């Protein structure tokens, strides 16, 4: 049950919870801050 | 306990490990008491257990025949 | 010089009432026990940097500092701030003032405002424009050094002077030693008292101890271990890499072109194999407009692709707005779609001194279809007619998935440093960690290995084909061991 | 725009009103605005301080920007009510703490 917890939650890393992308820094590397800043919150408020 | 093991578990002890079986922020801390603790208090309580009966529990292990042990 | 800044060099961080709580703070503060310059004036008015932001201490019997210079060079040449206090008028100026070769007092202007056993403490910060001094004027009995305790500052001037100040020099009066110590973004715990007034404080960055201090938010730590923080290793220098090939990418063949294609038979060219600089699209005044909808335009130079496409046509000047993502219209639904995931931009320039005349050659009519009682129409252009011109469309597709880059913009590539934690950068994807060999055969086709959280594995060198391992440099949780502060202010660290 | 909350040097074309202490009222201290309890206070301002908080971060005490007193903001009482009854069955009589 530990096991599948933990792997649970490095799986959801993986989603992009309504963003352009999963992978920080690939929205970092795309975009400038006013657009990047509104792709993170939503990955944010998905990994959180 | 066997004494010719690395760790001083039982035979029994024994079956039972072995039967039973990342960089995102995710570690696992040790526990306090390792296996090697822990073998050796179910060994103190055995060896009470064994030696003194049920009177290590309330005070001091008080020494009694094992057969006497079991006629109570 | 150099002496012990202490606990001296805190101020009251905001114009707002707190009291009998621990409350927690971060601004540019003075460093707990940190150095600061030590200077004299028996028998010392030199120019020192200004950094991020200063603190400034003094002692006097005599009065002898009476003023400050902020600017660039102090020559006339830029606009500097005098600060003089002489007898009782205390006056401020932000004129370009000439300053003497080696300013002192004897016993286009934007500003003006006219007003050891003296401990007298500044400070100096330049946020945004915004000269702003705090200071504390507090009766002493010391000669020697800077006077060990701690009392808060008041915030007392903001001058919104819009000046670059990177230096900075003192006057003196000449017929009081004086310290100089760097500001720098701490984070502190403050204990303000049942008066509001800051009675003690706490540097968080200063010891293992005042880390456990600040992440309990108490003065007094209880004996335990405390998890106040994660350890971990910094990268030494960043790795670029990139295919090492100075072809340039033919766009000036796209938008330079003698003839657009009508949009019902829109072109379609491939970019590849060579090097895309966006900056001469992108900086060119000749674009009505350049409207990006995948990626900033501006990070086009470092972010690279697996192909790019340009969609090349004609349309009339209000139909620009309809060559968009999630775009409805008779262009947008009947003659030219874009998926509503498209990634990219959409560059265009009327044609009115080209392509009109009148000039009947423009003909209109899925994501990327080419549609090739009528359903078809034509435009005729004339030089006489905004929103009723032509227009140059050039759409750029650019592919972005994980694969062999064959577009990769004008940045040089480093060397690459095994088995050592670095910043890398391979075709426009980042990351932190000690790039290692391998033994992870990838197949020809594939350019990028993933973990299961979809983070990178492995790579493939783009300018080697060999296989780097990325493991994320050493880290942990730090622990603070300590018996309570009570028995001892000594600690160790897990 | 600066609206840190500091005292205010540009405030808009808007009459005040005289204030009035121990009462439940409305207020609206240089566009700040809230209800509660305007009292007086021993609340020993610094002479750059305009506003105190608390640790919700709302307003704890103002200084008045015509008068430079301290007035401290306790919100008017309020509680839960409960409706003690007998069952309705029983009766339709309730009393209210
Ligand atoms: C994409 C491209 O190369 N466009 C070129 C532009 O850079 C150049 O300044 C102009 C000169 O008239 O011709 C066109
Ligand atoms: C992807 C790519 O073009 N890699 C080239 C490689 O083919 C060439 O042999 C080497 C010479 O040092 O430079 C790099
Ligand atoms: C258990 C223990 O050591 N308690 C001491 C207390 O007696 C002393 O008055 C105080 C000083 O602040 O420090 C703590
Ligand atoms: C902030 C401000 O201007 N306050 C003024 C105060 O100085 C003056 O004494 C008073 C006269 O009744 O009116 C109010
Ligand atoms: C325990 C009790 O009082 N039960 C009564 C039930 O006998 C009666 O028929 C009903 C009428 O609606 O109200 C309720
Ligand atoms: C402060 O200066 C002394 C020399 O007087 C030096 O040994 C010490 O390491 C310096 N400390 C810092 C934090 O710069
Ligand atoms: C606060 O000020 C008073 C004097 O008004 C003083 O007696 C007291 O020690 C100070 N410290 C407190 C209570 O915070």
């Amino acid at each position: 049950q530990n096991a599948q917890a933990l792997n649970t939650l490095v799986k959801q890393l993986s989603s992009n919870f309504g963003a352009i992308s999963s992978v920080l820094n690939d929205i970092l590397s795309r975009l400038d801050p006013p657009e990047a800043e509104v792709q993170i919150d939503r990955l944010i408020t998905g990994r959180l | 306990p066997d004494p010719s093991k690395p760790s001083k578990r039982s035979f029994i002890e024994d079956l039972l490990f072995n039967k039973v079986t990342k960089f995102n922020g995710l570690t696992v801390l040790p526990p306090l008491l390792t296996d090697e603790m822990i073998a050796q208090y179910t060994s103190a309580l055995l060896a009470g257990t064994i030696t003194s009966g049920w009177t290590f529990g309330a005070g001091a292990a008080l020494q009694i025949p094992f057969a006497m042990q079991m006629a109570y | 010089a150099y002496t012990n800044s202490f606990t001296r060099g805190v101020y009251y961080p905001d114009k707002v009432f707190r009291s009998s709580v621990l409350h927690s703070t971060q601004d540019l503060f003075l460093p707990f026990f940190s150095n600061v310059t030590w200077f004299h004036a028996i028998h010392d008015n030199p120019v020192l940097p200004f950094n991020d932001g200063v603190y400034f201490a003094s002692t006097e019997k005599s009065n002898i500092i009476r003023g400050w210079i902020f600017g660039t060079t102090l020559d006339s040449k830029t606009q500097s701030l005098l600060i003089v206090n002489n007898a009782t008028n205390v006056v401020i100026k932000v004129c370009e003032f000439q300053f003497c070769n080696d300013p002192f007092l004897g016993v286009n202007c934007t500003f003006e405002y006219v007003s050891f056993k003296n401990l007298r403490e500044f400070v100096f910060k330049n946020i945004d424009g915004y000269f702003k001094i705090y200071s504390k004027h507090t009766p002493i009995n010391l000669v020697r050094d800077l006077p060990q305790g701690f009392s808060a500052l008041e915030p007392l001037v903001d001058l919104p002077i819009g000046i670059n100040i990177t230096r900075f020099q003192t006057l003196l009066a000449l017929h009081a030693a004086y310290y100089v110590g760097y500001l720098q973004p701490r984070t502190f715990l403050l204990k303000y008292n049942e008066n509001g007034t800051i009675t003690d404080a706490v540097d968080c960055a200063l010891d293992p101890l005042s880390e456990t201090k600040c992440t309990l938010k108490s003065f007094t730590v209880e004996k335990g271990i405390y998890q106040t923080s994660n350890f971990r290793v910094q990268p030494t220098e960043s790795i670029v890499r990139f295919p090492n090939i100075t072809n340039l990418c033919p766009f000036g063949e796209v938008f330079n072109a003698t003839r657009f294609a009508s949009v019902y038979a829109w072109n379609r060219k491939r970019i590849s194999n060579c090097v895309a600089d966006y900056s001469v699209l992108y900086n060119s005044a000749s674009f009505s407009t350049f409207k990006c909808y995948g990626v900033s335009p501006t990070k086009l130079n470092d972010l690279c692709f697996t192909n790019v496409y340009a969609d090349s046509f004609v349309i009339r000047g209000d139909e620009v707005r309809q060559i968009a993502p999630g775009q409805t219209g008779k262009i947008a639904d009947y003659n030219y779609k874009l998926p509503d995931d498209f990634t990219g931009c959409v560059i265009a320039w009327n044609s009115n001194n080209l392509d009109s005349k009148g000039n009947y050659n423009y003909l209109y009519r899925k994501p990327f279809e080419r549609d090739i009682y009528f359903p078809l129409q034509s435009y005729g252009f004339q030089p006489t007619n905004v929103g009723y011109q032509p227009y140059r469309v050039v759409v750029l597709s650019f592919e972005l998935l994980h694969a062999p880059a064959t577009v990769c913009g004008p940045k040089k590539s480093t060397n690459l440093v095994k088995n050592k934690c670095v910043n890398f950068n391979f075709n426009g994807l980042t990351g932190t960690g000690v790039l290692t060999e391998s033994n992870k055969k990838f197949l020809p086709f594939q350019q990028f290995g993933r973990d299961i959280a979809d983070t990178t594995d492995a790579v493939r060198d783009p300018q080697t084909l060999e296989i780097l391992d990325i493991t994320p440099c050493s880290f942990g949780g730090v622990s603070v061991i300590t018996p309570g502060t009570n028995t001892s202010n000594q600690v160790a660290v897990l």
